[PDB]
DNA sequence: TCGCCCCCCTTCGGTGCTTTGCACCGAAGGGGGGC
């Protein structure tokens, strides 16, 4: 309570809200009368009267204990008034990021919002108006003197309130780590048990002369602890139990949160697959729009169905030893590792299937993979792990002194879990001696939609198809595919199109274009291939004749 | 104790709002013993959340002076600063300094600390510590001076900076010396003894009031080349036309026209063709245009400066600063030394410092680069390398190498 | 019928190019989880 106030404004020439409350009953608003009576006599709530312009609805939800109820008022009329705020939430705790400790102590804050006092200056803006009695008279009035739940800036000045109570204790004892998300305190310390519960008395006690109960409910003295979702024993963590949806008939709306559930099951079992499920969302039009699961979403869905079967538990993190991380790759581009410092004992998992680009191959990916996982253990751990990944030091070696953009790995040593990551083709460096050459180009009519792909070659061979429905781009790829289709297993093109050169030269082994993915076929056949660029319109070679055919 | 300045952002525009991205252990722990101290002397205060805006903090270490150095990255909040050319506060640049035998940078930051900013200006200013595994929420600090890193602090300290500089600039009038930002670039040409003693000097009257050493003298031009043979391919004399096509956006007066009838038909890459006198004739003329800087090029103080880089292979990178397309200011050719040749993203971070750095030295500002490089991946390492109390613009290009032009 | 934070997967729409579609990328929709 005694905790200053952070002032507020409403943004530059806005007003307050002016909105009407719902459904307006007997029961509901004799109930409110009697949710808002003892907030007053507690001063988190104070009566207004008709001078005061300004109105918002209210209403309430039921809470994780589920006796108690939560009164929540419908701000978005305020929120979108009220001033911006830099969030001071950065991100999540983890627990393979806690060390062990000899001692653990979970507490939460009791009512925690109404602890905080609201600015008296903005307290006139969140008024919410309690009808009378079903709209016959004028009605009960109240504006919030704390917090309210469901106002914009409450979860931001709470924090900023509980870190400067909490201040004065974390510098005092720096060798006890308080974990502080919003109103959750976990308290480790390696002090034996009846030294560490002297110190959290101590804690208890200085939060309640700022106005912070730590209500015996929610304080946990013994593992298993439950902290964010998780169960914290004294060697090992779990999840807490992940159950999936069990559908006979599938919406969207299902489908997408059986994705989300796999998503966060994914952080501990390892190798969890959501590719063929995730697919059954695209192109689709209404969440309740039933989706009839595919073949192989079926097949993803029962292997994730064994994964999760198993028990599975992280280990805590030791700041003495190593951080490893180990990638395997699982085909259409998803990925799955593991981060551990002993083996077989894992931190925790994830996955990597995210598809960037509409052209791309395995070592860029893998690559992909290898920042998100740096960013996540610099998150986590404050340090990058070192990396076991399933690619030869020549595959990697002759991608990035190939490839033209500057790119690199961090510390890593080769594993032969199979599949590898390698290159599916490397086009020659110099021309093939022997070797038919081609001389493609295509070429479409912006009007039309109507083009034309075709060759020409240094042994007499010439070619023109004609193309319905496509582009300039297209037709220049399409030509590509046609000298690769007529040539044999050793080949020299000499195109005019920077585009088409551009994909075919960064080596991609996927695509989401059906046209660049039969390009990409005909080149893993081959055993070699020469590609070459000229300009076009400059009367060369045998790109001038080409040039001639297809017009 | 001082009369602040009035500062304003440029109209119609807010302070920035840029989110802070993780940082390692050792980091954070420079940057809140850091900061810690920075409080404690009233340099910075403690702030809420009730503060909107926000600017990425990270920190580096030169390897010579192995302690950390706080750097903010306020290119964001630079942008939207009003410009100083209009109070008359902008710094003027010496074109002597790049025909220096050698310029040593000084960093002279904290210096800025000593002089308060404009209470409404502050705001802007905000950053946000993170924590570790997230333990707790991140940790908000504003400038109470003018900060490290901000443009406008170089632009009101100036009046403070000549008069500290006057006495040593009127005892060595042939040494010279450019403020730009938190830097003075120092340059004579002097053996490099005494250059480094006039630095030591230069450096005790500074600290009295309140080192990385270049060579522009031997900066070069790297022109574009044309291969030299007795026996031609179809395939050289292609990629030939190709690259002089190019090269005929930038250069006056260069002819295709004799080396491309030698392809009439249509013909085997390897086919060896011979070259026609007035093809031999038509090419050396071509090789000698290329040979001589471009006529008609010239420095606008009014226009961004603009850099191309292009991965070579074996540690070699070329580079290009222009502000009109295919006007090319400066072609050059970064090689590192390290013996490692291990890192590309280290290497093209170096690149960019060095290039940024000749600008600096040459016209007074650093260009905006386009990067041969994914984001994500120059993300995940750049800080890891960066040296300079300055941060360049830049943004992220994926150009394929049709003609090994600058090779 | 609410708030703020992180994560993933999909879709949409703005940008800039010696383009006329294409690739890139940020924002916002859905979902998971926390308090
Ligand atoms: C994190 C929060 C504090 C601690 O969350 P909490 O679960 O411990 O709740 P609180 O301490 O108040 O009551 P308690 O005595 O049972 O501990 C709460 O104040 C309010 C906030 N919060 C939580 N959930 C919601 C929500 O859905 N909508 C809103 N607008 N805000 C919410
Ligand atoms: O690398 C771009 C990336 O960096 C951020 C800061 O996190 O922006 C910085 O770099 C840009 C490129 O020069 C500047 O325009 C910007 O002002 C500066 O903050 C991100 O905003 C951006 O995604
Ligand atoms: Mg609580």
């Amino acid at each position: 309570s005694p905790i200053e106030t952070v002032p507020v404004k409403l943004k530059p020439g806005m007003d307050g809200p002016k909105v009407k409350q719902w459904p307006l009953t007997e029961e509901k608003i004799k109930a409110l009368v009697e949710i808002c009576t003892e907030m007053e006599k507690e001063g988190k709530i104070s009566k207004i009267g008709p001078e005061n312009p300004y109105n918002t609805p209210v209403f309430a939800i039921k809470k994780k204990d589920s006796t108690k109820w939560r009164k929540l008022v419908d701000f978005r009329e305020l929120n979108k008034r009220t001033q911006d705020f830099w969030e001071v939430q950065l991100g999540i705790p983890h627990p393979a990021g806690l060390k062990q400790k000899k001692s653990v102590t979970v507490l939460d804050v009791g009512d925690a919002y109404f602890s905080v006092p609201l600015d008296k200056d903005f307290r006139k803006y969140t008024a919410f108006t309690i009808p009378s009695i079903n709209n016959e008279t004028p009605g009960i009035r109240y504006q919030y003197n704390v917090l309210p739940m469901g106002w914009k800036g409450s979860p931001a000045i709470f924090q900023s309130s509980m870190t400067k109570i909490l201040e004065p204790f974390r510098k005092q004892n720096p060798d006890i780590v308080i974990y502080q998300y919003m109103d959750d305190l976990y308290v480790g310390s390696d002090l034996e048990i009846g030294q560490h519960r002297t110190k959290i008395e101590e804690l208890r006690q200085h939060l309640l002369r700022w106005g912070f109960t730590t209500p015996d409910k929610k304080h946990q003295k013994e593992p298993p602890f439950l902290w964010m979702g998780y169960e914290l024993h004294p060697d090992k963590w779990t999840v807490q139990p992940i159950v999936l949806p069990e559908k006979d008939s599938w919406t969207v709306n299902d489908i997408q949160k059986l994705v989300g559930k796999l998503n966060w099951a994914s952080q501990i079992y390892a190798g969890i697959k959501v590719r063929q499920l995730s697919k059954l969302l695209r192109g689709t039009k209404a969440l309740t729009e039933v989706v009839p699961l595919t073949e192989e979403a079926e097949l993803e869905l029962a292997e994730n169905r064994e994964i999760l079967k198993e028990p599975v538990h992280g280990v805590y993190y030791d700041p003495s030893k190593d951080l490893i991380a180990e990638i395997q790759k699982q085909g259409q581009g998803q990925w799955t590792y593991q981060i551990y410092q002993e083996p077989f004992k894992n931190l925790k998992t994830g996955k990597y299937a995210r598809m960037k680009g509409a052209h791309t191959n395995d070592v860029k990916q893998l690559t992909e993979a290898v920042q998100k996982i740096a960013t996540e253990s610099i998150v986590i751990w404050g340090k990058t792990p070192k990396f076991k990944l399933p690619i030869q030091k020549e595959t990697w070696e002759a991608w990035w002194t190939e490839y033209w953009q500057a790119t690199w790995i961090p510390e890593w040593e080769f594993v032969n879990t199979p599949p590898l990551v390698k290159l599916w083709y490397q086009l020659e460096k110099e021309p093939i001696i022997g070797a038919e050459t081609f001389y493609v180009d295509g070429a479409a009519n912006r009007e039309t939609k109507l083009g034309k792909a075709g060759y020409v070659t240094d042994r007499g061979r010439q070619k023109v198809v004609p193309l319905t429905d496509t582009t300039n781009q297209k037709t220049e790829l399409q030509a590509i595919h046609l000298a690769l289709q007529d040539s044999g297993l050793e080949v020299n093109i000499v195109t005019d199109s920077q585009y088409a050169l551009g994909i075919i030269q960064a080596q991609p082994d996927k695509s989401e274009s059906e046209l660049v993915s039969q390009i990409i076929e005909q080149l893993i056949k081959k055993e070699k291939v020469y590609l070459a660029w000229v300009p076009a319109h400059k009367g060369i070679g045998g790109n001038e004749q080409v040039d001639k055919l297809v017009s | 104790p001082i009369e602040t300045v009035p500062v304003k952002l440029k109209p119609g525009m807010d302070g920035p709002k840029v989110k802070q991205w993780p940082l390692t252990e050792e980091k954070i722990k420079a940057l809140v013993e850091i900061c810690t101290e920075m409080e404690k002397e009233g340099k910075i205060s403690k702030i809420g959340p009730e503060n909107p805006y926000n600017t990425p903090v990270f920190a580096i270490k030169k390897k010579d002076s192995t302690k950390w150095r706080k750097l903010v990255d306020f290119r964001e909040l630079n942008k939207r600063t009003q410009d100083f050319w209009e109070v008359q506060l902008g710094i003027p640049h010496p074109a002597g300094l790049k025909q220096k035998k050698s310029v040593t940078v000084l960093d002279v930051g904290d210096a800025y600390f000593s002089v308060p900013l404009d209470k409404d200006f502050r705001k802007y200013t905000a950053f946000t510590i993170p924590s570790i595994n997230n333990e707790t929420p991140g940790i908000r600090y504003q400038y109470n001076v003018l900060p490290q890193g901000w443009k406008g602090s170089p632009a009101i300290f100036q009046s403070s900076m000549t008069k500290i500089l006057e006495p040593f600039r009127k005892q060595n009038p042939d040494i010279v010396i450019y403020q730009y930002m938190d830097d003075l670039y120092v340059g004579s040409d002097l053996e490099i003894g005494q250059h480094r003693t006039k630095i030591e000097e230069l450096r005790q009257h500074l600290l009295r009031w309140g080192g990385y050493e270049l060579h522009p003298d031997k900066w070069t031009v790297q022109p574009i080349v044309l291969p030299e043979k007795d026996s031609w391919t179809v395939n050289d004399i292609q990629k030939l036309v190709g690259k002089l096509n190019w090269a005929s956006q930038i250069y006056a007066g260069i002819k295709v026209r004799q080396l491309s009838k030698l392809l009439r038909g249509t013909k085997a890459l390897t086919e060896v063709v011979p070259l026609t006198e007035e093809a031999e004739l038509e090419l050396a003329e071509n090789r000698e245009i290329l040979k001589e800087p471009v006529h008609g090029v010239y420095y606008d103080p009014s226009k961004d400066l603009i850099a191309e880089i292009q991965k070579q292979g074996q540690g070699q990178w070329t580079y290009q600063i222009y502000q009109e397309p295919f006007k090319n200011l400066k072609t050059g050719k970064y090689a590192r030394m390290k013996g490692a040749h291990t890192n590309d993203v280290k290497q093209l971070t170096e690149a960019v410092q060095k290039i940024a750095t000749e600008s600096i030295v040459i016209w007074g500002k650093t260009p905006k680069f386009k990067l041969p490089i994914q984001k994500e991946t120059w993300e995940a390492w750049w800080t890891e390398y960066w040296q300079a109390t300055w941060i360049p613009e830049w943004e992220f290009v994926n150009t394929p190498p049709l003609v090994k032009l600058w090779y």
